[PDB]
């Protein structure tokens, strides 16, 4: 007879009977009690009762307000004073005070004759009277092993919280695209470029590589501000094929694969910041990037494909929004990042920053994965043309495609999806790191 | 398809070598992995602040519970996880008057104010250890909630004042009121500004494995590691106040398997790149940081690392690595790690509600690579970070090193925030306390301190 039987109210005292059962298990005295026996059977009193009558050497009882009351508490306590009675001990129960509120009277007529082990002021004072008491009782315990209790921990807390090999499918916010122009033009326009000519605002993006210009639109793609251009020979403009480029077979003394990819990311950039002008969608400008959201009133009921991309949070109205960036290594693709823009009334926007900065995490703190997977897979459909991808203006005949729908990633292992507490929880709490 | 590719949670040495995830279950579970015995405490504050101090050791003394204890678990109390005693009745509190404060708290401009105000609190200190023959294990300064309020951000008065204590070596611990006696500070409404009550014990967790850990404290360790694995950090601060736009000012973390890192302050030069804004050192001070670290690693271990892989927040140039090159061993291998946060991957679910898991991983190249540290963690049945995960981006930008494993050590690297006491963090340790460690070395520029290890810097 070496169990360590404890009796408590649970789930009103689980915290503390795992915590005395680990550690007494820890030191070497073996514990019995309701928690760390998951695999209840039909008939778990017949068990437990066996264990008091026959196992048990002491009977430790969690006193609570609600220790007392339950009935079960004072079942296993009339199964211990039997069993103390049958063996004469005169210390076979130890009352447990872990609590203040039990008053003097309150604690259950069984055990108010019988001292007990003082917990309200410190936990680890109480186990040191225990042990104390343990020791002159002579209760039986093996050398001290803390891998067992760790094991048993783990088998027990730690079940039901372990990843699993399950396989997810996640959708990123990389766009892919589908093709490109044929070629990318060097044009040898020299003089025809006009001195300090800012060549971003222009119709088509075009960068002014050393004395060229480079851009897959045609040479007199452009003719508003450049009429010169007209007298433009074809001769001598460059032809590199875009398909060479991206393959990296491309290599000559001229210009490097390098610099030619991070032109072609400058012409991506600056061809969406284009295309995104001919759509419906506002303009917020980001620290290096650009912004673009929806006005309120522009869809019906701001919930295009039945999703809320546009809302209103308390007195502002928060708008779902993206930013769009290139890249080529290792597949061409455009990086889309989610936002959230607040305006006083749905058309304007807030001048401040620290506001939005403010209300964008307020905002995210109740939005999680499907809201935003929704909302970016909602707005790009949004900015598609047809039901496939949309395009992006490079040339007159040249147009970029890019795909409306996100590259998919995949795990291996993953997990299960309980309910919601940590909405429940988590909700309305700030700055307690 | 891209796949992902999971790395298993690194798992912690707790004493008895108990290996234990979560830092706050093998704690309470077996205790600290070194027993140290007396945490005397030197609380320096108002008399109000003694109060606040000595109720909440009382508090922590008796167990304290959370709502959500399947997340964030109970404190079952000091002693009966730490195994040492740190009450009220041994304390050597000096005291500072509501006035003395306040008359070192109005002085116009924020700069005097905080000057004044941290040496009056660090002559007191100061005074204690050295006219005292009753040393204190670690010093307690409780802040009324006026200095953070009225004095708010050199700036950060919290920086400031643990800077100015590296040449005397003292360890201190910095609290505030309002985070002690939350309840009390309360707003408008009866409801307190602070609502700890859901996260109460949470609150009695950090603040005691902190205190440990500064009074000779080594909490926990590194279960699996390799024989010589010395990592480098190098922080990065550009002096503001300097005429010269080049200027700026670094140090070197130097971290073993132990979790408590050396703080190589290095010297203050040419750094900065404006062009491009890239921090960057001359072959010479290269040199010197990187004998400094290794001289130090060899006299606390008696041998020269086996591998050194350098974390950085930006790339090194040519200079840097052949500066570095010349002055290691033959037999060492370097390596130089760029770790970028944003780098936008994020990768939403089509299941359902909770965000994808922690160790998910996505392996650009055999030089690149993307590391989820935050998100969703079963264990935990909670999103470390709210909203989606944002993921991680490494690439080894000098050196040959296997991508795998520097993203196993920059996982591993996230388990060792003994300051706060919590299941893990975002960023690896090497350059989690990045920003911190450079406002301190910018409040220290001119005194030139020695290796000094963390419990004189976070």
């Amino acid at each position: 007879r070496n169990k360590i039987f404890i009796s408590h109210a649970t789930p009103d005292d689980n915290d503390f009977t795992r915590w005395l059962a680990l550690k007494l298990i820890g030191l070497g005295y073996e514990v019995w009690c309701d928690i760390l026996f998951l695999d209840k059977g039909v008939d778990f009193w017949s068990n437990i009762e066996k264990v008091i009558r026959e196992d048990t050497c002491k009977f430790l009882l969690v006193s609570s307000s609600y220790s007392n009351q339950r009935e079960g508490v004072l079942k296993e306590l009339a199964v211990a004073a039997k069993v103390k009675k049958q063996l004469k001990d005169d210390k076979f129960i130890i009352p447990l005070a872990i609590d203040e509120q039990l008053s003097y009277d309150d604690i259950n007529i069984d055990i108010v004759r019988l001292n007990a082990i003082d917990f309200k002021m410190s936990w680890a004072r109480g186990l040191k009277d225990i042990l104390e008491a343990f020791e002159k009782q002579k209760v039986p315990k093996e050398v001290a092993d803390a891998s067992k209790s760790n094991l048993l921990y783990q088998q027990i807390f730690l079940h039901d919280k372990s990843v699993i090999e399950k396989e997810e499918i996640y959708d990123s916010n990389w766009l892919s695209i589908l093709s490109f122009p044929e070629e990318l033009r060097f044009h040898e326009y020299n003089w025809m470029l006009p001195k300090r000519f800012d060549v971003r605002e222009l119709t088509f993006p075009a960068v002014r590589y050393k004395n060229y210009l480079c851009t897959f639109a045609w040479a007199y793609d452009f003719t508003y501000h450049l009429p010169k251009t007209e007298t433009y020979h074809k001769s001598k403009t460059i032809r590199i094929p875009t398909e060479e480029i991206l393959s990296g077979s491309y290599d000559s003394n001229f210009i490097r694969n390098a610099e030619c990819k991070r032109l072609i990311v400058q012409l991506l950039n600056k061809a969406f910041e284009l295309r995104m002008k001919d759509k419906e969608v506002q303009e917020y400008e980001m620290s290096n990037k650009t912004a673009y959201w929806l006005e309120k009133g522009k869809l019906e009921k701001d919930k295009f494909e039945k999703t809320m991309l546009v809302g209103k949070q308390k007195d502002k109205n928060w708008h779902f929004a993206i930013s769009g960036a290139s890249k080529l290594y290792p597949f061409p693709v455009l990086m889309i990042s989610s936002h959230i823009f607040f305006t006083a009334d749905g058309k304007k926007l807030i001048d401040s920053s620290s506001v939005q900065h403010s209300s964008r995490r307020r905002q995210g703190k109740n939005w999680w994965n499907n809201t935003w997977r929704t909302k970016l897979l909602a707005f790009i459909k949004y900015l598609s043309d047809d039901d496939t991808s949309f395009y992006l203006e490079m040339g007159s005949e040249e147009k970029v495609f890019v795909s409306n729908e996100p590259v998919k990633f995949k795990g291996n292992v993953s997990y299960n999806i309980p309910e919601k507490n940590t909405l429940e929880e988590e909700a309305e709490l700030s700055g307690f790191n | 398809m891209k796949e992902l590719i999971y790395i298993e949670e690194p798992k912690i040495l707790f004493a008895h070598g108990q290996k234990c995830t979560d830092a706050r279950d093998g704690l309470a579970l077996f205790g600290p992995l070194n027993n140290l015995y007396g945490i005397k405490s030197g609380v320096i504050g108002t008399k109000q602040g003694l109060k606040i101090f000595r109720d909440y050791l009382d508090h922590i003394q008796k167990p304290i519970y959370n709502s959500n204890s399947i997340t964030r678990p109970m404190f079952p109390g000091f002693e009966a996880v730490f195994d040492c005693k740190w009450e009220s009745t041994g304390i050597t509190f000096k005291e500072v008057t509501n006035e003395d404060i306040g008359k070192f708290l109005y002085n116009s401009s924020t700069h005097k104010r905080t000057y004044d105000l941290v040496s009056l609190f660090i002559d007191k200190i100061i005074s204690a250890n050295k006219n005292e023959d009753e040393n204190v294990d670690v010093w307690f300064v409780i802040v009324p909630d006026e200095i953070y309020k009225y004095c708010r951000p050199d700036a950060q008065f919290h920086d400031q004042f643990k800077a100015r204590l590296l040449k005397h070596t003292i360890p201190t611990q910095i609290f505030r009121e309002s985070t002690l006696a939350w309840r009390d500070f309360k707003n408008a409404f009866g409801l307190p500004i602070r609502d700890f009550s859901k996260i109460e014990g949470h609150l009695a967790w950090t603040i005691s494995t902190a205190a440990f850990y500064k009074a000779g404290g080594k909490p926990w360790k590194l279960s699996d590691v390799r024989n010589g694995v010395c990592y480098l950090g190098l922080v990065y601060k550009k002096v503001e106040k300097s005429k010269n736009p080049r200027n700026a000012c670094c140090a070197a973390q130097m971290f073993l398997d132990n979790g408590d890192g050396t703080v190589f302050k290095g010297e203050v030069g040419p750094w900065y790149n404006p062009k491009n804004g890239q921090y960057h050192l001359e072959p010479k001070e290269a040199k010197a940081l990187l004998s400094q670290s290794l001289q130090s690693y060899k006299e606390q271990i008696g041998e020269y690392p086996k591998e050194v892989f350098i974390h950085a927040k930006t790339r090194f140039n040519h200079q840097e690595w052949d500066a570095f090159l010349e002055v290691t061993p033959k037999e060492t291998n370097l390596v130089g790690v760029t770790i970028s946060k944003t780098k936008p991957l994020k990768l939403y679910k089509t299941e359902g509600d909770y965000t994808i898991l922690r160790g998910n991983a996505y392996v650009v190249n055999e030089r690149s690579a993307f590391l989820w540290t935050v998100g969703y963690v079963p264990k935990i049945q909670t999103a470390l970070s709210m909203e989606v995960p944002n993921p991680l981006f490494i690439e080894i930008n000098k050196g040959e090193a296997d991508i795998k494993q520097v993203l196993k050590d920059i996982l591993s690297l996230t388990k060792l925030n003994y300051n706060a006491c919590i299941f893990a963090d975002g960023e690896p340790v090497t350059l989690r306390f990045a920003d911190k460690i450079g406002e301190i070395l910018t409040a220290s520029t001119d005194i030139k301190t020695p290796p000094l290890a963390f419990k004189y810097y976070i």
